[PDB]
């Protein structure tokens, strides 16, 4: 057919490379995301892992969306695609935020399709936790939360509820304002405390727009560059990963639904047929996986187990960065044990710390 | 002049027993007159301890032994008394009488060719032998003596150990008794057997990639002369033999990356000794570079032209400088891109270059003090050092000119090359015959090698290497820091005059190319025309010059925490053996303090100096503490072990201290207060103990007991004065009782703070008491047993007992709220705390400290003893034993003989429930027959007990009877007539004395 020699086409018209990107395999995994190389990562290490304990690899079709409003046309291409031109055709995996916006589509495809958990769960504790124990002084404040859609309002004071915190908006002089998007913290004029909180990657614009002394609450990109670095088990880094940076929340939040498929695939290898040849009837009824006796909640360390990735959560960290020109590294939260740490640089020259009493103590209810 | 001080003892203590006639409450209540002289009076009975004093000396009897009376059981209080303040005197004078004889003969150590004798010329008209280690004094177990005082040692003493011996002389009972001899000139134990203590590693540390040092040095007991060591290397094997005198090795030809353990030993004639271990690792390898990727530079120095080559395959050439006369010696800069210059005659040029060509011009620069021969440069102070010849003088400038600092001495041979190593505080320079070594102050002269001319020499600050080559010999040779490692490198053949090192490679000069080798034909060859003779090759990368040194990590963290402060102090990381006092010891610091119940950390970087304190922290909450160095460049250190630390809980938290002149202050947690009070009390004192919130009690240095009051100092004292041989003091609030330890009378006094009256209670040879006031048990140490006396006599318990060469009890405290009990025994050579219930003997910790002076500290649930310099108090928490917590004394009472935290409530008054009620006169009634009275019961119910006295004729009975009912016998015939005596008493105090008179 022509989807599968020209590929995905989307609309000039772009090529396929330009969006998609492929680790080879038997069965192919769609991943329909905004991070499509943390989605590689997982696959990656869950093919040096050898959870399956199968000679064959999984393998992905990574589709980046930029814009959320031409993700459908690619997602009738990827069912044209894993319908037509693939052998074996597990499920598309589409990230919560383009699940929650396109389910029409998706009910109406009536195809294999799955949610990818959201990664606002793995960040907003930990902006309330960075909030909660952040050095201030003995100030109330007035607050004014700004997101982009209402849902990350209502989790973000839904953890602000989970770590014993008021925000109510007194009139007073003393300003706080904390910005939920990329570009709602734009050169801002206003006059206060500023944190913002970016959803995306953080490009040079976002730190060039940003105003003096604003709090950047942001998780830390790593960059992948060998694979002696990821555990103590050798493993083989793929050449495409070489040189690209993943976002954490991205990992753990695919990796938890990948540990769970693979040890449902371990199930279904297990009743049924490892060699891929000898084996046949891989995907008879494949919905049982989001049934609970298959779905199972991990802990991060477990996670970093289970894929091999153990002296990577050293440098899984949540921190907060203020803008003064330079971002110093000011708040640290690891993900693995979720301990805080603060930085203070003595400057004056002095030979003690008063301590300033906490954000949580001040906003206490 | 026995006979005289046998009857000046006894007249003294016939004059006490007068003096002392209305003094002492007695236990019936007798109240005899001054001239009654009945059996039952105060006289008669302390004049019976005066008449058996040198009895029980000559028949080796015990003073409870000698004064035993049918009439007064079991203790007849004012004979024992009497008889162990007539013995202490005696023994007093006769430690003063023999004082300068004993003071003055010293024993000599006499073996013949057998055990080892002592020889004392000692004739007299228990003894103990102490030894002592030459590097306190421990008690021998086994001597056989005689009565010529010709000691013989039959115990295993320590072999190759040399011994000092003393004679200790207890004269009395009493331990400020002792006499002590001059001790011994000094015998060194012969040689025998293997060694039994282990080497002492100082440093242990990695050089570079393939060489590793060690520094030693011998251990306490060698057990013979120390002939050689042997050091065993292993992988996570070497072995190599060292002779006797040295006290390094640098162990060549290893790989890079690789933990290694390395084991000492000491082997003498007989054989090995222990082993002790270490871990260290080389380094981790530089990433050798190919002759294609080499973006680094050089500058090759002729006689009359420097030229700057650049390390390219394609390599750019210039000239930097051209000279008319002919360069001696010259300096490089890699931060300030300074080049200086020098001539035949002294003309110091500097230059500036950047990226191989002219910045600067040529300026000369006339020195301000000799005329400059060599020179090098110092890139952390910023100085300029010149070796001139005027005999040769190292001195060193600035870079402006002037600042003439002379470095050493003066030498005869002329200095050839001169290299500075300012990041470990060197200065190198070779003669005609020698390489040598100073630091920038010029304090530490070493010399290196006496080598037959040698050639140009390149130090590596970071790695300690010196490498150094040989042009006559065709050799190249490396060496330490300190000369004792010399290891031949095969040289590539041709001689050359210069070399230099990138990585491993050798950049050697040929009068027509520079070549590269790792043969002849190299890897690496740039091709030169316009330099006949090259004697330099100066290497462009910042590790030629470096600012930041290897490694650093910081030592002995400590912290003394308050309620909502804490001040921590750490030391500096420590300097190696291959560092002189002149080097780079610039760090910042960076302290972690980890809060463990909220999982949170807070980091403090930057910090200058090796204190840091911190405020407003949270109370009783434990902190964990780690600490990093920081260095120049700003490359963080390792981190040390983590300290965990609990803050005091909320309160305010006074500390009582007292200065030995007398001065009391009052302070915090932390020693930050210091709130100097208005009281001023004598000489030396002990630790105050309260009546009420003005008037207290405390025992000075020499036994003294004083009272002062603190708020009007006319009244509230009912002793006059100072009251001598006394050792502890503590007080009832319950019963309204203070009670102290007689050292003179072997007994405990208990004496009204109101009235003054005194009573003789028979607890034996007590040094310090405490009493619980739930049931008012006594608790008493002796400096051997630590016990219980109680009302009932089933009711003493013992806690623990010392064999006393063992040491003694130091303090004890009581911790009436959890029924703990802990005490301090002075040991030898150690400090040991315990732990018992008042109701499992367990061992706190072993580590000496001021007697009566361990505290309880019921906030912290720590304890708290003062140590004998008196400038440093100990803490050790009940959660936390491992880590003793060292608080400084402050310095307005700086040598400190007391201390004492506060209670934060008031005392509590007089409980009236304990007061027994006396026994009505009219209800004492006659029924072999029996005696009746009312029962004497206090305000709450207490267990009231009785005492009688059954005074009729001249006999007289008493008794000790729990009932209100006289089960009365032995009366000798019909018509008696009785005076009877009831005196009640509850655990706490005793009533008064109801006096009848009855007739049968
Ligand atoms: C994404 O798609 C929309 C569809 O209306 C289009 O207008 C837009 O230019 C695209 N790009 C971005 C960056 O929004
Ligand atoms: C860290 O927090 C998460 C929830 O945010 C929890 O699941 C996890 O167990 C915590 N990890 C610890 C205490 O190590
Ligand atoms: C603190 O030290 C730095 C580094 O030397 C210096 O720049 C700064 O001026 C100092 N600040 C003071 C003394 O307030
Ligand atoms: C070197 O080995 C010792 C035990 O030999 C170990 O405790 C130390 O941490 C090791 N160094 C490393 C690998 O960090
Ligand atoms: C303390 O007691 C003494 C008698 O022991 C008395 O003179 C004094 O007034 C009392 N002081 C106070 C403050 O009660």
């Amino acid at each position: 057919p022509e989807i599968c020699l020209n590929g995905l086409q989307l609309t000039v018209i772009r090529k396929q490379e330009e969006f998609v990107k492929i680790l080879e395999g038997d069965v192919v995994l769609s991943v329909l995301t905004k991070d499509p190389d943390s989605a590689l990562f997982v696959i990656n290490r869950v093919n040096q892992a050898n959870l399956i304990m199968a000679d064959f690899e999984i393998g992905i079709r990574a589709i980046s969306i930029d814009n959320a409003s031409l993700a459908e046309n690619l997602l009738i291409q990827e069912v044209q695609f894993l319908q037509q031109c693939t052998t074996y055709s597990m499920g598309i995996f589409v990230d919560w935020e383009l699940y929650k916006q396109l389910e029409s589509v998706i009910k109406d495809l009536e195809y294999n399709i799955w949610p990818i958990p959201g990664t606002r769960a793995h960040l907003f504790p930990k902006v309330a936790h960075l909030l909660h124990q952040m050095p201030w002084g003995e100030k109330i404040a007035s607050v004014e939360i700004a997101t982009e859609t209402l849902e990350m309002y209502n989790e973000f004071m839904e953890a602000a509820r989970q770590e014993h915190m008021c925000l109510m908006h007194f009139k007073s002089d003393d300003n706080v304002y904390i910005m939920f998007g990329n570009k709602l913290a734009s050169h801002f004029k206003e006059n206060g405390t500023l944190f913002s909180v970016p959803t995306d990657r953080t490009d040079d614009e976002f730190l060039a727009d940003l105003p003096n002394r604003a709090f950047v609450l942001m998780e830390n990109e790593i960059d992948l560059s060998t694979a002696v670095e990821l555990d103590a088990t050798p493993t083989a880094l793929d050449e495409i990963l070489i040189g690209k940076s993943v976002l954490p929340s991205r990992v753990l939040s695919f990796a938890g639904s990948i540990i769970d498929l693979m040890n449902w695939l371990r199930g279904s290898l297990s009743k049924h047929c490892y060699v891929l040849e000898s084996c046949f009837n891989f995907l008879n009824f494949i919905e049982d996986w989001r049934t609970s006796e298959y779905r199972q909640a991990h802990d991060t360390a477990e996670i970093l187990s289970l894929l091999l990735m153990r002296k990577l959560g050293t440098a899984m960290n949540f921190q907060m960065y203020q803008k003064k020109v330079e971002l110093r590294e000011i708040a640290s939260q690891n993900f693995v044990t979720n301990v805080t740490t603060y930085y203070h640089y003595n400057r004056d020259n002095h030979t003690s710390l008063e301590l300033k009493t906490k954000f949580g103590q001040v906003f206490n209810c | 002049d026995e006979r005289m001080v046998l009857e000046r003892v006894t007249r003294d203590c016939v004059q006490r027993c007068i003096v002392e006639e209305d003094l002492f409450l007695d236990e019936f209540g007798i109240q005899c007159e001054k001239a009654d002289n009945g059996e039952k009076c105060y006289k008669t009975r302390c004049t019976k301890g005066c008449a058996q004093w040198y009895r029980a000396l000559k028949e080796l009897e015990s003073c409870q032994e000698a004064c035993l009376s049918l009439q007064f059981y079991p203790y007849d209080m004012p004979c024992i008394g009497a008889c162990e303040m007539a013995q202490r005197d005696y023994w007093h004078l006769q430690r003063l009488a023999i004082s300068h004889l004993v003071e003055r003969t010293q024993p000599q150590l006499e073996r013949a060719p057998t055990p080892l004798t002592i020889r004392w010329a000692m004739h007299f008209p228990p003894f103990n032998i102490q030894y002592q280690f030459v590097d306190a004094w421990f008690n021998l177990a086994d001597y056989d003596c005689d009565e010529y005082y010709v000691c013989e040692i039959l115990e295993a003493l320590i072999p190759y150990t040399q011994y000092r011996f003393r004679f200790e002389l207890p004269f009395g009972e009493n331990r400020d008794e002792v006499l002590y001899s001059p001790a011994t000139p000094a015998y060194q134990t012969p040689p025998e057997g293997a060694p039994i203590s282990a080497p002492v590693i100082e440093h242990l540390m990695g050089l570079d990639d393939s060489h590793l040092a060690v520094h030693w040095h011998p251990g306490r007991f060698t057990n013979g002369p120390i002939e050689g060591y042997r050091l065993r290397l292993s992988s996570s094997t070497s072995e190599q033999l060292v002779p006797a005198g040295r006290g390094s090795y640098i162990f060549s030809q290893l790989q890079a990356g690789t933990n290694y353990t390395l084991a000492l030993s000491m082997i003498n004639k007989q054989g090995e000794g222990p082993v002790a271990k270490g871990f260290v690792q080389t380094h981790s390898a530089r990433n050798e570079k190919p002759a294609k990727d080499l973006t680094e530079s050089v500058l090759l120095v002729g006689r009359r032209a420097v030229m700057w080559q650049s390390l390219e395959p394609a390599g750019e050439n210039s000239m930097i400088y051209q000279s008319q006369e002919e360069l001696a010696d010259i300096a490089w800069s890699k931060r300030e891109q300074q080049l200086w210059l020098l001539n035949v005659h002294g003309e110091l040029r500097s230059l500036k270059f950047e990226s191989g060509q002219m910045v600067s011009p040529a300026q000369q620069l006339k020195l301000d003090l000799w005329v400059p021969r060599r020179l090098s440069f110092d890139w952390l102070h910023h100085r300029l050092y010149f070796a001139m010849e005027s005999s040769f003088q190292i001195i060193s400038t600035d870079l402006l000119g002037e600042s003439a600092q002379k470095v050493g001495e003066s030498f005869d041979l002329p200095v050839e090359q001169l290299e500075v190593d300012a990041l470990n505080g060197w200065i190198f320079w070779r003669n005609e015959e020698s390489l040598w070594r100073q630091d920038l102050h010029g304090r530490m002269i070493h010399r290196l090698l006496r080598i037959r001319q040698p050639g140009w020499f390149l130090v590596q600050p970071q790695h300690f290497i010196i490498h150094l080559m040989l042009p006559q010999e065709g050799k190249f040779l490396e060496i330490s820091y300190d000369g004792g490692f010399k290891h031949p490198l095969p040289l590539p053949p041709p001689h050359w005059q210069s070399f230099a090192l990138l990585g491993r490679s050798l950049l050697l000069p040929d009068s027509g190319q520079l070549i590269l080798v790792e043969a002849a034909s190299p890897s690496a060859s740039w091709p030169l025309k316009n330099l006949p003779d090259c004697w330099a090759v100066i290497l462009l990368v910042p590790e030629s010059q470096p600012l930041t040194s290897a490694g650093g990590k910081p030592h002995s963290l400590k912290a003394l925490l308050g309620a909502q402060a804490a001040k921590i102090s750490w030391k500096e990381p420590e300097r190696n053996p291959y560092q002189s006092a002149d080097a780079a010891r610039s760090w910042s610091y960076e302290l972690e303090v980890l809060d463990v119940a909220s999982q949170s950390a807070f980091s403090i970087r930057n910090i200058r100096g090796p204190i840091f304190g911190l405020q407003r922290l949270q109370p009783d909450n434990l902190y964990q503490l780690r600490v990093r160095a920081i260095n120049v460049d700003g490359e963080p250190g390792e981190w040390t072990e983590p300290l965990a630390a609990r803050t005091w809980p909320l309160g305010p938290h006074r500390l009582r201290w007292a200065s030995r002149q007398g001065s009391v202050i009052h302070t915090n947690e932390l020693g930050e207060g210091l709130e100097v009070q208005q009281e001023q009390l004598e000489r030396l004192p002990g630790p105050m103990t309260m009546v009420n919130e003005s008037v207290g009690y405390y025992v000075t240095g020499d036994g003294l007991l004083h009272c002062i009051n603190l708020v009007h100092s006319q009244w509230g004292c009912p002793i006059s004065e100072p009251l001598q041989h006394v050792g502890s003091v503590t007080y009832d609030w319950r019963g309204g009782r203070v009670y102290w330890t007689d050292l003179a009378r072997n007994c405990v006094v208990r004496m009204d703070p109101w009235s003054g009256s005194r009573e003789l209670l028979p607890v034996f040879e007590a040094n310090f008491l405490a009493l619980d006031p739930r049931q008012g048990h006594l608790y008493y140490a002796t400096s051997s047993q630590l016990s219980r006396h109680g009302s009932t006599p089933d009711e003493a318990v013992t806690y623990y007992r010392v064999n006393g060469l063992e040491g003694s009890i130091a303090s004890f405290v009581l911790d009436t709220q959890q029924d703990q009990l802990f005490w301090l025994v002075k040991g030898s050579g150690a400090l040991r705390l315990y732990r018992a219930p008042l109701t499992s003997l367990q061992m706190i910790q072993q580590i000496q400290a001021v007697p009566d002076s361990l505290q309880l500290l019921r906030p912290l649930g720590a304890l708290l003893w003062l140590e004998r310099s008196g400038r440093r108090a100990r803490l050790v928490r009940l959660a936390a034993p491992l880590d003793v917590m060292e608080l400084p004394t402050p310095d307005q009472a700086s040598p400190a003989s007391a201390l004492q935290l506060l209670d934060p409530q008031p005392l509590p008054p007089r409980d009236e429930g304990v007061i027994p009620m006396t026994v009505l006169p009219d209800s004492v009634r006659l029924d072999d027959f029996h005696v009746r009275w009312q029962p004497s019961t206090s305000g709450g119910n207490h267990s009231v007990s009785y005492r009688l006295l059954l005074e009729f004729g001249q006999r007289l009975q008493t008794l000790d009877l729990s009932t209100p009912f006289a089960r009365l016998t032995q009366l000798p015939q019909a018509q008696l007539q009785l005076k009877i005596s009831i005196t009640p008493r509850t655990a706490w105090r005793s009533g008064d004395t109801t006096r009848v008179q009855l007739t049968t």
